């Protein structure tokens, strides 16, 4: 799960049913209810990517944007989050439109649910069947990454252990 | 971004083509290489792409079972394989640079190919090539010509006393008969006063049999 | 399900000229449409993409917009450049694959009309040896460049054996074109005479042969 090639975009979300301090620097490593001190004395693997600004909207009951749109953790968990840097694997000139999200839906989602879909949204009165023209917006939209861009633009690989 | 590609050969049909293009100029990595092929008449059609970073090798659903399609990652090379070619695949083919990189399905909103590299087009029929024969053309102003017939492949090029005589000298479209072979003509005008003391010889030449036969035309009387 | 679009669009300088693309659920209305200019036997390269966005260096005078299930496409000036052939390029997810248009071709709008020139050059001799007869038949300095090439032989006319070449451009704009026959040598002199004719502009012009010089 941790060294896959290929990583799943955040609205659709691979799901997979040792010593993890051999990676790269974690810029969020932060676990609740249990410890780092905790785990190694003591089991579900969903993993996307998330840009660099919104890494800490994954938490558990905290509005937002992917936060409330893609994958949003219950109000109760017992298990936690590992983010990691990803600049020279996952960011390349000219763009990486493989790493979608969904921006616009009906409502929330259920805790720990998933939804693909590519049925066009609607704004306004008159029902669109099928026209993307205006006030019918397409959901999928996808952010690229060059590495012109900042620290708060990275695509920061991440995943969740589930207990 | 530069992109090559390389030239036209004959092929006939139930034989495989090598068309191929190369990388320079900028990381080959990072983006993808779509195949546009474009038959003389009618608009585009779309073959599939390459990620040069794994082995993932999409296609139409039309030719889902037909093309091969193959990365040569070591000399910044994408290769191509066509065998059993029929003949409404003849056609020129493009190799194009689309900006960013996706290999999924849906991800292809945002893709356009940006640069294209100049194309190279196939052939089909059996035949293979023939030696050219160059014909002589009485005059009946005035006009004389030498015609030249069964040769194959094109192109074909007529020069007049190496091209001294340049005004005047047509160079006629050519012709595919019901045998499947190209006859071509070529014809100058003169006045009709210079004509014996002119002596206008036409230099004809097939590249690749490497033949090119230079004869002189007689007036009849 | 392939993109349809006018095949031809013409207009005068001064206005701009529309070039419209209609498309299925699948091709326009659920995904973004490009446009294409080809340059004539070359590359094509982009001219409209992200439905109102251009490269740097395309001039600011190409406008592009859709409203429904069809696209629009609006060039402004048309001198010496825009006379090429364009392509609506779109993704579609029916197929699964990228589709493209038909072409359409943009002409604007002092020749001269022309009457052709036609000479029907006599046999020679270094083809008896070859048993095989060919005539050759050329025609020329001709506006507009749609013609039908006609053989008559004796006193009725003939279809087996015509050849058709379709007119080229030459450097003087001008359209030419050629006509064969193919005949076997014995059948030289077995008539009285051939007759190779075309019509242009409503003038058919007639010239003959004879197997005596």
């Amino acid at each position: 799960v941790f060294n896959a090639t290929r990583f799943a975009s955040v609205y659709a979300w691979n799901r997979k049913r040792s010593v993890l301090y051999n990676f790269a620097p974690f810029f969020a490593f932060k676990c609740y209810g249990v410890s780092p001190t905790k785990l190694n004395d003591l089991v579900y693997a969903d993993s996307f990517v998330i840009r660099g600004n919104e890494v800490s909207q994954i938490a558990p009951g905290q509005t937002g944007n992917i936060a409330d749109y893609n994958y949003k953790l219950p109000d109760d968990f017992t298990g936690c989050v590992i983010a990691w840097n990803s600049n020279k694997l996952d960011s390349k000139v000219g763009g990486n439109y493989n790493y979608l999200y969904r921006l616009f839906r009906k409502s929330n989602l259920k805790p720990f649910e998933r939804d693909i879909s590519t049925e066009i949204y609607q704004a306004g009165n008159k029902p669109c069947n099928g026209v993307a023209g205006f006030n019918c917006y397409f959901p999928l939209r996808s952010y690229g990454f060059r590495p012109t861009y900042g620290v708060g633009h990275q695509p920061y690989r991440v995943v969740v252990l589930s207990f | 971004v530069q992109l090559v590609q390389s030239g036209a050969e004959v092929k006939k049909p139930g034989a495989s083509v090598k068309v191929s293009c190369k990388a320079s100029g900028y990381i080959f990595s990072d983006y993808n290489i779509h195949w546009v092929r474009q038959a003389p008449g009618q608009g585009l059609e779309w073959m599939g792409w390459i990620s040069p970073d794994s082995d993932d090798t999409n296609y139409a659903q039309s030719f889902q079972g037909r093309v091969t399609m193959t990365r040569d990652t070591s000399i910044t090379t994408v290769y191509m394989e066509l065998s059993s070619l029929r003949s409404d695949d003849t056609a020129v083919y493009f190799c194009a640079r689309s900006v960013g990189y996706c290999s999924l399905n849906s991800c292809q909103r945002w893709m356009w190919f940006d640069t294209w590299g100049q194309g190279a087009l196939v052939t089909v029929s059996s035949a293979s090539t023939k030696g050219p024969s160059v014909f002589p053309l009485a005059p009946s102003t005035a006009a004389l010509g030498c015609l030249v017939k069964d040769y194959f492949p094109e192109p074909v090029t007529v020069s007049w006393n190496s091209g001294a005589l340049t005004s005047g000298v047509h160079t006629f479209p050519a012709v595919l008969q019901s045998s499947g072979l190209y006859s071509l003509s070529s014809v100058v005008t003169v006045p009709s006063s210079s004509l014996g003391t002119q002596t206008y010889i036409c230099n004809v030449n097939h590249k690749p049999s490497n033949t090119k036969v230079d004869k002189k035309v007689e007036p009849k009387s | 399900p392939v993109l349809t679009q006018p095949p031809s669009a013409s207009g005068p300088p001064g206005q701009s000229v529309s070039i419209s693309c209609s498309g299925s659920r699948s091709n326009i209305g659920t995904n973004f449409v490009y446009w294409y200019q080809q340059l004539p036997g070359a590359a094509p390269k982009l001219l409209i993409y992200k439905n109102d966005q251009r490269p740097s260096g395309v001039p600011e005078r190409f406008f592009g917009s859709k409203s429904g299930t069809s696209a629009s496409l609006a060039i402004s000036g048309l001198r010496s450049e825009d006379e090429v052939d364009y392509y609506c390029a779109a993704w579609d997810d029916s197929l699964s694959g990228h589709v493209f248009g038909a072409g359409t071709k943009v002409t604007v709008l002092g020749q001269p009309k022309a009457a052709p020139s036609v000479t029907l050059f006599p046999p020679s001799s270094e083809e008896l040896q070859a048993n095989k007869a060919t005539l050759v038949c050329l025609i020329s300095d001709f506006y507009p460049g749609a013609v039908t090439v006609a053989w008559k032989a004796d006193s009725s006319p003939v279809k087996a054996g015509v050849e058709t070449t379709t007119p080229s451009k030459q450097s003087n704009n001008k359209y030419a074109a050629s006509s064969y026959l193919s005949l076997t040598p014995e059948q030289w002199k077995s008539h009285r005479s051939y007759s190779c004719q075309v019509t242009h502009e409503g003038s058919t012009v007639e010239k003959t042969v004879a197997p005596t010089e």
